[PDB]
């Protein structure tokens, strides 16, 4: 999703913290294969 | 003792923010080169104590616990109390223990809820403002809860394992099979008390329905 | 960084997208000024108007140039944590010899 | 003139905690209309509500003007 | 240690903090020598070290690290576009702000009066207002100053925007 | 869910510390050889803190409702109304913090914050569904 | 140093941090061979000194100048931002108010900041300093690549007008579009004298 | 807007605070504050319910009527704080 | 006597100090009350008193009515000062007008 650049908004971004707000998704991290991929990812989310 | 010489202490001068360079999340967590250390010493001592009789980061662990724990002549009901006493009143003394020493050292609960900062200001001040603290003082919690489970993992070996001298071993592996029951409770807790406000849990009262 | 990319080739425009003012004069703030005056540049719209000297400090914490969180976590993790870690090795050497 | 001026700050500070801090208002704003919409061929009856004939010339002009500056 | 004799004399009330203490002394001469003696022990707690300028000049020193400096860098660190439970520190352990800005700071009331004037779109008054406390800033600008500044220009776009919508 | 709060959307001052004994200990790692119940990390990142997502999100848009069919101020129209730029500015906020780059970024956070959308195309839908309809 | 793709560079973040990862390095190289232990591997660092050196701040220029290029694309959709002039008329008078379009200061900007940052790699040789002396890096050394450094400069003003001279021409048509394409010209008007 | 803001605190605390000597400075503390002949009267403040008539307005005032009396009273153990600058006087006569 | 002396300036000296404080605390909250008629700095004077002398200025246990004041100023301030300002102006409601013809 783009965020991009903004600046908008409020406080001129008023969010911007943003480590996924609570993530790093931070699997084992210890898993650096990274599959070339893909689209980003249509699979039904660029149906939703 | 040996164990996360601490980030964030201090500043690498000036080199503030990322959180600093130490952390975020610079502070790797891979599986972590400080979990190599931790999981090297007790490792270290754990087998290699086992393997002597089949400051060295952190010999007061294996020595204390050694030369304490070998020269009871009774030890079977006193391995129960320990891990009767300990497991109860000591996670709640210590997941206690700090939030009060934060909760009354620099608090100012002052950013009294949010101060109503919508809604969604989810945690906004770091960037380094009041949630300096808060990071220092879970983190304060789960490094010592994790020194200590591995130590109770450390006498559920260290004389268990095996019986240095009983047999009967199976008193401090039911204190690490309901050892780490107790503990791993005692956080979940922990966890659905970080409610959001810094939510400072050192009330006690329970009311029924009539007040 | 980026896989799937703004293709091509993914530059933050970042000379604005943090320098339209920014780091800008806050990295340059032991940068500028120095004799870097204004001559009525209170900017007379709206915003960018403090602009007096020393300090009337804002003073950035800066996030980085601005759009790097990662690329500030690559230069400053790699070449700092690294360069760091060199630096203890040469200490340790330095006695050593 | 300043018929709102207090109208404005009191919706100032207690809309630093609005707005049932300011709901009270369409209460009274309700009641001391229904006295000021009333009567006179009585008018506080337009929410689904003899004194017909307590009305004239002079109360039509009354009437109305009162009401027309009412609206305003 | 309370001094709850007035319930039973030969009686101590020594509530220490999650506690409480019955430690009943069986003579009262004792309790009133003991109590008396810990007010003595209050001439050395009350007069030694209760604070006499521990918790004075901890609050000197501590309080010092108010908002965002002490303790200056910095890399880390701003306060430009925010109040952020903005430190009132002329109604804090100041009260003596100097003149400039203990004058200016009731005209930061002026601002506040201000809000209240464009609070009933007389724009006017309070802009005028805003006018001398451009005149007396402008000339006497010793910290704070700035961001009470900061307060001004935001409400000068505040009445930028309000005109330009009223118009 | 009365937001008393499970936790927040302010485990990133706490869970990344915490996932330290998640991985010096590895949940479950030592641990020492009997039935332990291992991770626990996730098991509440699976099912609290996801639901916790979930419905935070969900009181988040119960911060946009606003009670209004409609009213705005729309420098170039009328725009109707605060809940447009309200949702517009809860999507920007949120679509900063809970993800920017990685695209999952998520289990279904991505989907999350997609079902956010689809709240309010049934909420705006709603007010066609209501006023035409 | 970049570290990834885009910033380094325009995103003054080699800008700031290049010297650090810089100055720790060379502290730690003129301390490292300060022991004068023993001999003929003082020239290695006299090689690797100046070789980081100079192509770190050849990267820097590199970065400013491939960045630089891209400033006033994107930059200025703004309106008289910044300032104001002075400059008298033919008959003295008061004649600007010239003003503003800010794309002139910052780019009056991020030459200066990188002039500060190669006086700290040109000047860099100063401050370490100690006997015996291995003075591994000469205080005012390269003249030829002093020389190189001017060209690389006027390469970069160079390439500022010309940023200015697409940026005006096309990208696209409005500097507003004519709607002052004289902001344009007013910008220019400054950099004669910026 | 004298010492008969603390009447019998010229005995009920400047002897206490004369030979007292300030016995234990707790009471100085809490009991001053408790501030025999001052705030021993600490009762009944209250803002007054019921309804406005009675009183909810002379009591608001009298629930701070303490900074009228205890602290023109605090301010007249203020100015007995200058007696007890007087008893720092006597005290940097003696010392 | 030399330290009945240095101890009588010394314990004089500290409850004088402590007196300064709660005198302090007290004239602010005179000068929250003294606001009759304003609306406006009541709330924000009167807030920022609160964060004081309750909260951590004065939070040793120390006096009665500092404790029962600054405890109560809650509903009485916020309450009574709130409900204030919303029947003013239904004075101004009443007033407003009977000068409709």
């Amino acid at each position: 999703s783009q965020e991009p650049m903004l600046d908008a908004d409020r406080l001129r971004s008023s969010w911007t913290f943003s480590e996924s707000m609570d993530l790093n998704y931070s699997n084992p991290s210890s898993s650096p294969n990274s599959l070339g991929n893909l689209k980003i990812l249509l699979d039904d989310k660029a149906s939703k | 003792v040996t164990n996360n010489d601490i980030f964030k202490i201090i500043s690498i001068s000036h080199n503030g923010f990322t959180s600093l360079e130490n952390y975020l999340y610079n502070i790797v967590n891979i599986d972590i080169m400080e979990h190599s250390k931790t999981i090297n010493k007790n490792l270290e001592q754990f087998i290699h104590d086992q393997s002597l009789n089949k400051q060295e980061n952190e010999g007061f662990n294996r020595i204390g616990f050694l030369l304490k724990t070998i020269n009871n002549i009774n030890k079977l009901p006193v391995a129960f109390n320990i891990i009767t006493e300990r497991a109860k009143e000591e996670i709640h003394n210590i997941i206690v223990k700090s939030t009060e020493s934060i909760r009354s050292k620099h608090p100012s609960l002052l950013k009294m809820a949010t101060s109503l900062k919508n809604d969604n200001h989810f945690g906004l001040p770091v960037q380094d403002i009041l949630s300096i603290i808060l990071r220092e003082c879970f983190w304060e919690i789960f490094l010592k809860l994790l020194y200590a489970i591995q130590c109770h993992r450390a006498i559920f070996e260290m004389s268990n394992i095996l019986q240095p001298t009983s047999s009967a071993k199976p008193a401090f592996k039911f204190n690490k099979i309901w050892g780490k029951l107790l503990d791993e409770i005692e956080l979940l807790l922990v966890r659905y008390i970080n409610d959001p406000e810094l939510i400072s849990s050192n009330n006690g009262s329970i009311k029924p329905i009539n007040g | 960084n980026n896989t799937n990319q703004d293709k091509s080739q993914g530059c933050v425009e970042l000379s604005y997208y943090l320098k339209i003012n920014q780091l800008f004069q806050i990295i340059s703030d032991t940068g500028k000024d120095s004799e870097g005056l204004k001559s009525t540049v209170e900017p007379n719209k709206v915003n960018t108007i403090s602009g007096t000297s020393y300090l009337n400090l804002n003073c950035q914490p800066s996030s980085q140039g601005l759009t790097d969180s990662p690329t500030i976590i690559e230069m400053w993790l790699l070449i700092l944590k690294y360069i760091n870690d060199l630096w203890k090795i040469c200490d340790q050497f330095i006695e050593f010899w | 003139e300043f018929f709102q001026l207090d109208d404005f700050h009191d919706s100032i500070m207690i809309f630093q905690n609005l707005n049932e801090l300011s709901v009270l208002s369409g209460e009274f704003n309700k009641e001391y209309e229904l006295r000021k919409t009333k009567l006179m061929y009585p008018l506080i009856w337009k929410k689904n509500k003899f004194t017909q004939s307590l009305s004239l010339h002079f109360l039509q002009d009354y009437f109305l003007k009162i009401l027309g500056f009412l609206l305003y | 240690v309370t001094q709850e004799e007035f319930s039973t004399k030969r009686l101590l009330f020594k509530f220490s903090n999650s506690n409480s203490s019955l430690y009943e002394c069986r003579d009262a001469d004792e309790c009133s020598r003991l109590l008396d003696v810990i007010r003595k022990a209050k001439d050395d707690l009350c007069d030694i070290f209760h604070v006499e300028e521990e918790n004075s000049k901890r609050i000197r020193e501590s309080f010092r690290y108010l908002q965002s400096t002490q303790q200056t860098p910095g890399r880390e660190n701003n306060r430009s576009p925010n109040k952020n439970k903005r430190r009132s520190m002329g109604g804090s352990i100041t009260p003596d702000m100097s003149s400039t800005a203990q004058r200016l700071k009731f005209l930061d009331e002026g601002v506040e009066e201000i809000d209240i004037e464009l609070a009933r779109l007389r724009f006017e008054s309070a802009v005028e207002t805003l006018l001398d406390i451009e005149s007396q800033l402008e000339d006497l600008s010793l910290m704070l100053l700035n961001l009470i500044s900061l307060k001004i220009e935001q409400r000068r776009e505040a009445i930028s925007s309000k005109l330009s919508q009223s118009i | 869910v009365p937001p008393s709060v499970f936790n927040m959307k302010v485990i990133l001052d706490p869970f990344l510390l915490f996932t330290q004994s998640t991985s010096t200990i590895v949940p479950s790692v030592l641990t020492q050889n009997t039935i332990s119940s291992l991770t626990f990390f996730d098991d509440y990142m699976n099912k609290s803190f996801l639901p916790k997502i979930q419905m935070t999100m969900d009181y988040l848009f119960t911060v946009e409702v606003e009670s209004n069919n409609p009213y705005a101020l729309e420098l170039s129209d009328e725009n109707h109304n605060i809940f447009k730029t309200a949702l517009d500015f809860q999507r920007l906020f949120y679509n900063l913090l809970n993800v920017f780059n990685t695209a999952n970024t998520f289990r279904e956070k991505i989907s999350y914050c997609i079902l956010d959308l689809l709240n309010h195309f049934y909420n705006y839908y709603l007010g066609l569904f209501n006023s035409l309809i | 140093d970049y570290g990834f793709i885009p910033p380094n560079c325009n995103g003054l973040s080699c800008l700031r941090y290049l010297p650090k990862i810089v100055e720790p390095i060379l502290k730690f190289s003129t301390e490292l061979a300060q022991l004068n232990i023993t001999t003929n591997g003082i020239t290695i660092c006299r090689n690797t000194l100046s070789t980081i050196i100079n192509r770190c701040v050849g990267a820097i220029s590199s970065t400013k100048l491939r960045d630089i290029s891209n400033f006033y694309q994107l930059e200025n959709w703004q309106v008289y931002e910044t300032v104001t002039f002075s400059s008298k008329s033919q008959d003295s008078s008061k004649n600007l108010t010239f003003e503003y379009g800010v794309t002139q200061f910052p780019e009056i900007v991020t030459s200066f900041q990188e002039v500060s940052i190669k006086t700290t790699r040109d000047l860099l040789f100063a401050y370490e300093k100690l006997p015996i002396i291995n003075g591994i890096s000469v205080v005012s050394y390269p003249s030829k690549q002093l020389l190189t450094g001017i060209e690389i400069q006027q390469i970069i003003s160079m390439e500022a007008v010309l940023e200015a001279i697409l940026k005006n021409a096309a990208k696209d048509k409005d500097n507003p579009r004519n709607s002052h394409t004289i902001l344009t010209l007013t910008n220019l008007q400054y950099f004669r004298e910026c | 807007s004298l010492y008969e803001l603390d009447p019998k605190w010229k005995k009920l605390l400047k002897t206490d605070n004369f030979l007292g000597g300030l016995t234990v400075n707790e009471f100085v503390q809490e009991l001053s504050k408790d501030h025999r002949n001052d705030v021993l009267i600490d009762a009944n403040t209250k803002n007054l319910p019921t309804n406005e008539k009675d009183q909810d307005a002379i009591r608001e005032a009298i629930w701070k009527q303490l900074d009228p009396k205890p602290y023109i009273r605090t301010f007249e153990s203020t100015l007995k704080e200058l007696k007890n600058l007087n008893e720092e006087t006597l005290n940097k006569r003696q010392y | 006597v030399n330290n009945k002396k240095i101890s009588l300036k010394i314990s004089e000296a500290t409850i004088l100090i402590t007196k300064v404080v709660r005198i302090l605390e007290l004239s602010s909250k005179c000068q929250e009350l003294i606001t009759e008629r304003k609306f406006f700095k009541v709330l924000q004077n009167l807030d920022s008193l609160e964060k004081l002398y309750l909260q951590e200025f004065k939070n040793y246990n120390f006096q009665f009515l500092i404790e029962i004041y600054n405890s109560i100023p809650f509903l009485q301030k916020v309450t009574k000062d709130e409900c204030i300002n919303l029947i003013r102006n239904s004075l101004n409601l009443n007033l407003g007008k009977n000068l409709i013809k």
